[PDB]
């Protein structure tokens, strides 16, 4: 079989293909995790670029993973296909062995081995994809928001973005963002999240998709008219 | 040892770009223009065959459209062989799919499986990527009328009306203009001709020079019918829409 | 214990005048136990008629896989598969378990689309084609399918005075058969239409 | 057809004192009703001041023993020279002998030695892994007419004390290695009378801080 | 698992006060047949060993060729092969011991119960067995097959136990060997009046005697008996 | 290009040496042994204030008696970890006992070297391998990508390494107390850390043959943390 | 296991199963739940060998539940039936069969019409208005055959459920310790409680 | 220069430039010295450490009861060919109840270190080693080059600075290969050989590493205090 | 063998006699019959010794792998499944294990899991198994109550072996109790069956029939 180490370290310490792999994620398009008291919300960027688009049939930028668990990525988006498909599989077989959901903690630290083997593994190149790992573990309300990235590391988020722009997105997240007091209700979070995303999306249109999570397995994607009521609202209140 | 000659067809540029991914989409864009637009009450396929002959049998030649079962075609974009090597993949796991389930395959299902076939050339094996891209048309008894595209890097996605090949910038640009959600099969037929027709490198645009198809709900009762128009019923088409 | 008698059922075909017959009872059961009275063991793939006896698991795999090959056979030759050509996939595809086979005695029935010529063939288990002029028999009540089939057949009937031969031949057949029975279909296959019919019998 | 089990008779005994062990064994080898070797080795010294014995199936006993002084010099090797404890060997005799679960050795195996806290120990092993650690064992040929004995002698069974009429039972006072031989060589000499495969011999191998020790006594020959 | 076709019976041995004697018939029976008489069944390796072999034929050449491939081998690289670092005794029996119990445990043995006799570097003299269970064991006498029933009780009154080995010298060993020969020959109906000897002596070295033969044997009262009880004509 | 297991003219493993630079860049992770236990420590160093540091997962548990501290690559860690349980619970599973803290770091050091054209590189992650047994007591060892292992009394590794190391280089002695050892290290931490020690984004452990391995919490070291300033400031 | 049953009526499917788990000489368990949900419309119920009954039905259970999540859309009772005949019929020409019997009881949604399917150890697969594995169909369907109507409420089911759980209950050598009764309907699947 | 990326290739003048880097690893590697007499056999190794905090590295290896070794290079390579050692004279002793001769020894290292001089994608080892040992025909004291060259010597040294050392035993070799029966001298000329290769540092009680084997001693390594003898 | 395990308002009582035999020979009275797999969980020997432990040792192993990677406690239900999906691999082979496998989390409160060789997995409240099982739940099944404090419980699980010590020949020997709680087991003596039969029939008044 093809045996080559493409990911190899250069002189100055660093592995160019996991760093061009980050490369990759820089040009998709951006994703935003926020959560709040009682939820978390998803929200994702669609580049206006493509029109004459089917938005029934056409993949969406949000994946269930579980009934409990979603994730969104930015990055190459035939490479997130894998990881999801792996990710959902592995939540069928820990239901099966352990009697119990995964944990969002678990999924994505499975998510981000998977990632991390890619690494040092002959013959393969590294997932071109950072995802966004969020949901509530099994009889649990306290919200889970967690990140991974072509290297293999994985970290636990109050809020977090990725994509291209993220730098803008994440600095509007640093300054609008409490940790003594997030988001207390589904409202909030959500615009919150819209809000993110209009720092950077163009026109709200259907560029913005939302997703909310809730606890006990309550997920719901809002539609066109939902979001565009949050726009309206958030400019309307800049107008001032 | 045998490292030196090694293209590495599966690694990132600085830019963090596939290489080989860009330069097959370089190599399908020299390819024959292929059309795909979706009405409410049925898909139609056109493509360009490039620059044929006259001694070109024409009548038993199949480039651009092919059948994967009764109710899911594709028009091809790129290397023929390349093509034909998944089209074959995607008539097994069709049927592979009906033997399980003892239901037709859904479109989706079916494109997401050769658009991960294509995926897995890109991140594994050292080997070169598929030049090929398809557009997907099809039907099922979930979400109806699809039209879909894959390209040699693994990512496919769902569209109204979609351009491959050659010229997909202005053909693009043509449909959005035309194209609207109320429209019928028999304008579709004109929009794809007339796309065509403009956006070709030909000096003119003849039934020799074109392979089409159409999937309807016009079968008689709740069915869906495929139909590889013949050299002849090209013809009449291109007189009908007022072409020749 | 034995496979091939196990679910019980029978299946015969025959040639006439420019046209084909082929016939099956309806049993389907857990050798004394009667399970289902709807269970059709003659399947078509095109113009090409599949009847299947034996193991009813295998009757199930091997029609989902002959639909599954004749539907492959037809993208690739843009044509519908024939009789004659049928009969040689079927036999390549028992013989490919030759030393794990399906427990099935198979009834290939069809009239050639080019040259308009009637053909029925019979198997065994293992792949051994029967090309029989006037008659194939298959199932549990095989025996008693011969005897009447050998008796009651005369050559050159036309298609309605087949189907009555055929009728008489499955329904007595299978009226002796413990496993057989519990109702009946016939198919009359010429050129360009076909004809089914449910036959009244015995429920016992 | 062929048979790759074999009996070779044979009658070995472990018995944990307070702070030594003994583990003794008959020399005699044999199969069926001919006698192959009136001194033949059964109980083995190990290294780590462990005594191992494998009856039953001599080729399979050997194997065993090998393969586990085998696995002393190894463990000494990955393990900066540490001492095998005798719970240690003890388990990972198991493992040897769970290995072969499907095709086991045919043997009943006993170690002796001394635990962490330096007192008497004994561990008794079944074909296929089981284990247990014991203050008294006998295994083989002869297992069945020396453990009875062991009971009353060693741990005063059915003995109460006199006057009491069985309401107080005889206490269960600390044996020397004087007296431990004693009832080891009155139980083989026992056995020797009235078992065919028990004779020749006798070799007993005694474990104390100090080392391992060796014993050998004649037995009748018949 | 197989059966063994071409067989040989009893190898016999013993130890005496300078070295070890074996011996075993020429005879390589067929069943019932005695097919092959001129079989050697005692395979010297190098000047201090002699390994005899009962049992299944086949493997018995099968495992004379492991040995000659062994003296080969043991010759590569190995300045001292006929010296400090020539084949022990020992080390040729633990070999086969190693292989014997290996294909007992594949379940496919070598159908031969085996008898190594030498004498080692230190002068000691080395005497064991092997068999196609893989088991072994030593003793001041060993024997394989009807041998180990009939020749053992013989050669035991000689060498009763590990003391009397000092006091046997090899002409009363030896002679032990020979009327063990002769009683086999009597009783054992796989036996053949041909057979091989061998001596390995510390002082004197390996002796191998071929083309022996059973001598001074009783049949004349046999004239003398006469029907199956009653009978007296 | 060139082989990945390719030998400098100098005589050292190119990969190897490049794999050390990876390390240097990494977070900073400090061990000190004593008699009375062995600390680790660690600088978590959090990307943005809005990651929350608690998840930030660089000192690990491997068994009871025996703890890990990593930096670098910390990803590649994961896979040396599982390793390293594993190693630690078989062997107990084999000879029912602790398995020595040396054998443990030597199994992990074997994995090192299996990387050519096995593994397509070697490991970007330096572990510092700290605890208890029997024989050799309280031990704390330094597992490079090199395969080789150093053990230590004290040992620094990451950005702020020789830094670290020179302090202490002065520091320590065989007469350290545990509470001693663990002022040092937030000590040492919060010189060589470009932003300001506090509770959440440094870390504590340690490892005593009573308790085991215990990772501090964030409550606790905050009270080191105030007892290190005051005695600064006492003179 | 023991008895199986299942009945298809207007606008649900009923399935029974036996409590009773035996090991031998003694019954270990007496209140066993014989049944795993596959979707949110589609129930199985199994019987047959120990420990092959329970890993099947869980197998299949996740499998269904991968593609639920994988497609975002419930496959109908045909689909689910049909990939489990593949299984068993792939399963008896294994090294060791899975020795199960199942019954899935399922309401397409799309049809709007309950579904019954039947499926042995060897994968046989048959649609029915009643079935059931082992010896119970030789006691019930003599009943089922008398009483049954394809269009019976739930109600009137369970009565002929009844009927045929005390002619078990009467003629049977083992005692199965009662039945847990499950209905499957358009709104999902419930249990009756009391029975 | 061209032809050193890959153990494979040939250079021009006929040379192997892999080998030749790895050999280089040795000369960077510690001292080590290596002698023996008639009776007995002796290895004496200069642990290095990182730092003062540091431990030294241990440099000696036992393989069996009578033999064993001393490395000087990359410490992992001797830890795979030492393990090697140690399974082939295992397997002497199991399957032909027979100690493996010390020059047989090296011959299989030799073997194994050149299979991976001609083959491609793998490196050669980065080590050197001193084995010792007492068989059959006496002492022996071995020298393995990765090249795969093992050369059967009265006294040698590799590492830094070995030159000294060995220039040292080539001057002793009629007087230290008369040490016979008597371990304590034979050490001495050892550590007195080892001597003449230190610059600035000095022998130290944890610095010093001393093994031996002969006729009636197995194999046994001396570190810490049981050294302090000889300093 | 007999061996029980049943869960109650206390938590989960175990016990097992000591009896091992080989054929009508009495190998030993001293066997070990509870295995503890770690501080929180209990499992009863019953069929192949060497099988149940064998696998149970290595299924405590399993469970300290798990809580290390997962920083939790393992659940009663996924302790027990790793070792029937164990078994099940290797169902036809011919291993032979009959065991309890308890414990007591917060999430669970005390369980019990009967687990088979055939790959049988039962939740339940009350579990017999061995040669002597069907004595035990005679006693059991007539005693039992959720609301039985912790000194009744222990009793009656020593009283329910001992009723089958008396009858069942390849049972007996003495009694091993344990108590498992939240916090752990407690392990509650051995009990040799030559004593406490003659204890037990003073006391209560039982046995009758037996001349004492
Ligand atoms: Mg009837
Ligand atoms: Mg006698
Ligand atoms: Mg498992």
């Amino acid at each position: 079989g093809y045996d080559r180490a493409l990911s190899i370290f250069s002189p100055d310490g660093h592995i160019f293909q996991v760093e061009y792999a980050l490369e990759a994620v820089k040009r998709g398009t951006c994703a935003v995790g926020v959560k709040g008291k009682n939820c978390v919300v998803l929200g994702c960027e669609r580049r206006s670029t493509l029109k004459l688009q089917d938005t029934r049939i056409t993949p969406s930028k949000v994946s269930k993973i579980d009934s409990h668990v979603v994730l969104s990525f930015s990055g190459l988006n035939a490479d997130s296909r894998i990881l999801i498909e792996k990710a959902r599989v592995e939540a069928q077989s820990h239901r099966l062995t352990l009697e119990d959901p995964v944990t969002v903690e678990y999924l994505t630290r499975y998510v981000a081995g998977v990632q991390q083997r890619y690494t040092q593994s002959g013959g393969v190149r590294p997932f071109g994809v950072s995802t966004l790992i969020a949901g509530f573990d099994p009889r649990d309300d306290e919200p889970k928001l967690y990140q991974t990235e072509p290297s293999g590391i994985y970290s636990s988020w109050s809020a977090q973005t990725i994509g291209r722009n993220s730098k803008t997105v994440r600095e509007f997240l640093e300054k609008n963002y409490d940790r003594k007091e997030p988001p207390a209700t589904v409202e909030e979070c959500v615009k919150l999240t819209v809000r993110s995303l209009l720092e950077v999306v163009q026109t709200g249109a259907k560029n913005i998709e939302i997703t909310v999570v809730k606890p006990d397995s309550d997920i719901v994607a809002l539609s066109s008219e939902e979001i565009n009521q949050y726009v309206t609202q958030i400019e309307q209140e800049k107008q001032e | 040892g045998s490292r030196r000659y090694d293209s590495r067809t599966t690694i990132f540029s600085p830019e963090g770009r596939l290489y080989q991914v860009e330069y097959a989409l370089e190599s399908i864009s020299h390819a024959g223009t292929a059309i795909g637009i979706m009405a409410s009450d049925g898909i139609v396929l056109a493509a360009e065959r490039k620059v044929t002959s006259t001694l070109l049998e024409q009548d038993t030649s199949t480039e651009k459209l092919y059948k994967l079962n009764d109710k899911i075609a594709v028009a091809v974009a790129g290397l023929t062989a390349d093509a034909e090597i998944l089209i074959n993949t995607a008539r097994i796991h069709a049927q592979n799919y009906l033997k399980t389930y003892n239901e037709d395959i859904p479109v989706e299902i079916l494109v997401r499986r050769l658009s991960d076939i294509k995926q897995g050339y890109t991140q594994h094996g050292g080997l070169r990527p598929f030049g090929v891209s398809f557009i997907y048309a099809g039907y099922d008894d979930r979400y109806g009328y699809q039209l879909y595209t894959s390209n040699p890097s693994g990512n496919y996605t769902g569209w109204k009306a979609i351009s491959v090949g050659a010229n997909t910038s202005a053909a693009q640009t043509l449909l959005q203009m035309d194209y609207k959600d109320d429209m019928k099969v028999d304008d579709a037929i004109e929009l794809a001709l007339k796309t065509l027709s403009k956006t070709t490198d030909s000096s003119a645009l003849t039934y020799d020079r074109l392979e089409f198809a159409t999937i309807r709900k016009g079968a008689n009762d709740g069915e869906v019918y495929q139909k590889i128009f013949k050299p002849q019923e090209i013809k009449d088409i291109l007189v009908k829409t007022g072409i020749t | 214990s034995d496979p091939s008698s196990i679910n019980g059922g029978i299946v015969v075909a025959m040639t006439g005048k420019d046209c084909v017959a082929i016939a099956c009872d309806l049993r389907l059961g857990s050798q004394s136990l009667g399970v289902s009275n709807k269970f059709e063991k003659i399947f078509h793939y095109g113009h090409v008629f599949l009847g299947i006896t034996g193991l009813a698991t295998d009757v199930t795999t091997l029609n989902e896989m002959f639909r599954y090959k004749t539907n492959l056979y037809k993208l690739k030759e843009e044509r519908a598969i024939e009789p004659e050509t049928f009969t040689q996939l079927v036999s390549s595809s028992l013989y490919e378990r030759r030393f794990g086979p399906y427990f099935v005695g198979p009834v290939v029935a069809g009239i050639n689309s080019k040259s308009g010529k009637p053909f029925i063939a019979g198997f065994d288990l293992i792949g051994c084609i029967d090309e029989a002029k006037d008659f194939i028999v298959s199932g549990t009540a095989s025996d008693q399918l011969f005897g009447m089939c050998e008796s009651l057949y005369e050559p050159n009937l036309e298609p309605e005075d087949l189907f009555e031969t055929i009728s008489q031949a499955l329904l007595n057949a299978a009226d002796r058969d413990a496993l057989s029975g519990w109702g009946a279909v016939v198919y009359i296959i010429k050129k360009d239409e076909v004809v089914k019919r449910y036959l009244k019998m015995r429920q016992d | 057809q062929f048979n790759p089990y074999g009996d070779n008779g044979g009658t070995i005994l472990g018995i944990a004192g307070e702070d030594f062990a003994v583990l003794a064994g008959d020399t005699r080898n044999i199969t069926d009703y001919s006698i192959n070797s009136r001194y033949e080795p059964k109980v083995f010294d190990c290294g780590d001041n462990i005594v191992m014995s494998a009856n039953g199936f001599a080729a399979d006993g050997d194997a065993l023993v090998k393969r586990f002084k085998n696995s002393v010099k190894w463990y000494h090797f990955d393990h900066n020279d540490k001492k095998l404890s005798i719970n240690s060997a003890a388990r990972n005799i198991q493992h040897l002998l769970y290995g072969k679960r499907f095709f086991p050795y045919y043997v009943h195996t006993i170690i002796a030695g001394l635990d962490e806290d330096g007192k008497g120990a004994v561990y008794s092993f079944d074909p296929v892994g089981s284990y247990e650690r014991e203050q008294c064992r006998a295994g083989g040929a002869a297992a069945s007419l020396i453990m009875p004995f062991l009971d009353n002698q060693v741990n005063f069974k059915n003995q109460y004390e006199p006057g009491t009429n069985g309401k107080v039972k005889k206490p269960l006072k600390y044996l020397s290695v004087e007296e431990v031989i004693k009832l080891v060589r009155d139980s083989f000499t026992s056995a020797t009378e009235r078992h065919i495969q028990v004779g020749d011999g006798l070799e007993i191998l005694i474990v104390t801080k100090d080392g391992v020790r060796k014993e050998f006594y004649e037995l009748k020959r018949d | 698992t197989q059966q063994p076709i071409v067989t040989g019976t009893s190898v016999i041995s013993m130890k005496y006060d300078n070295g070890v004697i074996i011996a075993a018939d020429n005879l390589g029976s067929y069943g019932s047949l005695l097919r092959f008489n001129g079989v050697e069944r005692l395979i010297p390796v190098g000047d201090n060993t002699v390994v005899g072999i009962s049992g299944d034929i086949s493997d018995m050449q099968h495992i004379e060729r492991l040995l000659k491939d062994l003296v080969t081998e043991n010759a590569y690289d190995n300045p001292l092969a006929d010296a400090e670092e020539a084949l022990e005794p020992s080390y040729i029996f633990e070999y086969l011991a190693t292989v014997m119990y290996q294909r007992r445990s594949k379940m496919n043995p070598l159908w031969n119960a085996i008898i190594v006799a030498g004498v080692q570097s230190n002068g000691d003299q080395f005497l064991r067995y092997v068999n196609l269970l893989g088991v072994t064991y030593s003793s001041p006498t060993l024997a394989t097959g009807f041998g180990a029933h009939m020749a053992n009780p013989l050669l035991r009154k000689v060498v009763d136990r590990e003391s009397d080995i000092p006091k046997t010298t090899v002409q009363v060993a030896e002679e032990a060997i020979v009327n063990a020969m002769r009683v086999l020959y009597y009783r054992d109906a796989r036996s053949s009046r041909n057979f091989s000897l061998a001596i390995i002596d510390k002082n004197t070295g390996l002796t191998f005697k071929k083309n022996l033969q059973v001598e001074n044997m009783k049949w004349d009262f046999a004239k003398d008996i006469k029907g199956y009880g009653t009978q007296k004509i | 290009d060139r082989g990945v297991s390719t030998f400098s003219p100098e005589g050292r493993l190119f990969q190897v040496e490049y794999s050390l630079e990876a390390i240097k860049l990494g977070s900073t992770a400090i061990g000190i042994a004593t008699k009375e236990g062995v600390v680790l420590g660690v600088e978590k160093r959090a990307t943005s204030p809005l990651l929350e540091s608690d998840s930030i997962e660089k000192i690990v548990e491997i068994d009871r008696h025996i703890g890990c501290a990593m930096s670098g690559l910390t990803a590649d860690a994961r896979s040396m970890i599982e390793h390293a349980r594993t190693a630690a619970v078989t062997h107990n599973l084999y000879y029912d006992e602790d398995i020595n803290v040396e054998s443990l770091t030597q199994s992990v050091c074997d994995l090192a070297l299996r990387f050519g054209e096995l593994m397509s590189r070697p490991f970007g992650v330096a572990l510092l391998i700290a605890g208890h047994d029997a024989d050799d007591g309280y031990q704390l060892f330094h597992a490079e990508p090199s395969g080789t292992f150093y053990r230590y009394n004290a040992k620094a590794i990451g950005s702020g390494s020789e830094g670290a190391q020179a302090e202490l280089l002065n520091e320590w002695h065989s007469s350290l107390t545990l509470k001693e050892a663990e002022l040092l290290v937030l000590k040492i931490l919060k010189q060589v850390m470009e932003e300001k020690l506090d509770e959440n984004n440094a870390q504590l452990s340690c490892i005593t043959k009573q308790d085991g391995f215990k990772i501090y919490d964030n409550e606790k070291t905050a009270e080191l943390i105030k007892e290190l300033k005051e005695k600064e400031a006492a003179e | 296991m023991d008895i199986i049953l299942g009945i298809r009526v207007q606008d649900s499917v009923i399935l029974a199963s036996s409590k009773a788990v035996t090991r031998g000489i003694s019954v270990l368990k007496d209140s066993d739940d014989k049944t795993r949900q596959l979707s949110p419309h589609t129930l199985m119920s199994f019987a047959g060998e120990a420990g092959d009954t329970v890993q099947f039905a869980e197998y299949i259970q996740a499998n269904i539940q991968l593609y639920s999540i994988r497609e975002d859309y419930e496959l109908s009772p045909q689909a689910v039936s049909s990939f489990v005949r593949q299984e068993l019929a792939k399963s008896i020409r294994s090294r060791r069969p899975y020795q199960v019997n199942v019954l899935i009881g399922g309401y397409d949604k799309k049809k709007n019409k309950p579904e019954l399917y039947q499926i042995d150890y060897l994968g046989t697969k048959v649609e029915l208005p009643y079935g059931a594995h082992g010896y119970s169909g030789f006691y019930t369907f003599s009943l089922l055959d008398h009483h049954y109507r394809p269009d019976m409420t739930t109600e009137e089911g369970l009565d002929l459920l009844k009927l045929c759980v005390q002619e078990l209950e009467k003629r049977m050598p083992m005692d199965f310790k009662g039945v847990i009764v499950k209905i499957v309907d358009k709104d999902g699947i419930r249990q009756v409680d009391d029975f | 220069n061209n032809y050193d990326g890959d153990t494979v290739t040939f250079s021009p003048t006929g040379r192997l430039f892999q080998v030749e880097y790895a050999l280089e690893a040795i000369k960077q590697g510690s001292v080590t010295v290596g002698l023996r007499s008639n009776t007995h056999a002796v290895l004496v190794a200069l642990k290095r450490n990182a730092d003062e905090l540091s431990s030294y590295q241990k440099k000696i290896i036992k393989c069996d009861e009578h033999m064993g070794l001393s490395l000087a290079g990359l410490a992992p390579d001797a830890r795979v060919l030492s393990n090697y050692l140690r399974q082939q004279c295992n397997y002497s002793s199991l399957v032909f109840n027979r100690k493996l001769a010390v020059e047989r020894a090296g011959h299989l290292l030799c073997d194994k270190a050149q299979k991976n001089t001609q083959s491609y994608g793998g490196r050669p080892y980065g080590v050197g080693l001193l084995i010792i040992g007492y068989d059959k025909s006496g002492a022996h004291l071995l020298e393995f080059q990765p090249s795969g060259n093992v050369t059967e010597l009265y006294g040698t040294a590799i590492g830094a600075r070995s030159q000294g050392a060995k220039t040292y035993l080539e001057r002793t070799l009629d007087t230290f290969i008369k040490i016979d029966g008597n371990p304590d001298e034979l050490i001495k000329a050892g550590v007195e050989a080892i001597s003449q290769s230190l610059r600035d540092e000095s022998l130290t009680v944890d610095n010093l590493s001393i093994a031996i084997v002969g006729k009636d001693t197995p194999f046994t390594i001396y570190d810490g205090e049981a050294v302090a003898k000889y300093i | 063998t007999t061996t029980l395990a049943f869960r109650f308002q206390g938590g989960i009582i175990v016990a097992v006699d000591s009896r091992a035999t080989a054929g009508n020979w009495v190998a030993s009275q001293t066997v070990k019959k509870v295995i503890e797999i770690n501080p929180f969980l209990l499992g009863t020997i019953a069929g192949g010794a060497a099988d149940c432990q064998f696998w149970e040792t290595w299924l405590g192993s399993q469970c300290r792998l798990h809580e290390l990677r997962e920083k939790e406690r393992i659940s009663v239900a996924a302790a027990s499944k790793i070792l029937s999906n164990l078994v099940y691999q290797y169902k036809g082979a011919g291993l032979s294990m009959g065991t309890m496998i308890c414990g007591y989390t917060r999430k669970e409160g005390p369980t019990i899991y009967y687990v088979d060789s055939d790959g049988t997995r039962l939740k339940g409240d009350i579990f017999c198994v061995g040669s002597g099982q069907t004595f035990a739940y005679g006693v059991l099944d007539s005693n039992y109550k959720w609301d039985l404090s912790v000194e009744d419980a222990l009793y009656l699980g020593k009283r329910s072996i001992l009723a089958a010590a008396h009858r069942d020949a390849y049972s007996g020997g003495s009694v091993n109790l344990y108590h498992v709680t939240e916090d752990g087991w407690i392990y509650h003596g051995n009990h040799d069956v030559g004593e406490l039969f003659w204890k037990v029939k003073e006391e209560e008044g039982s046995f009758n029939n037996v001349i004492g």
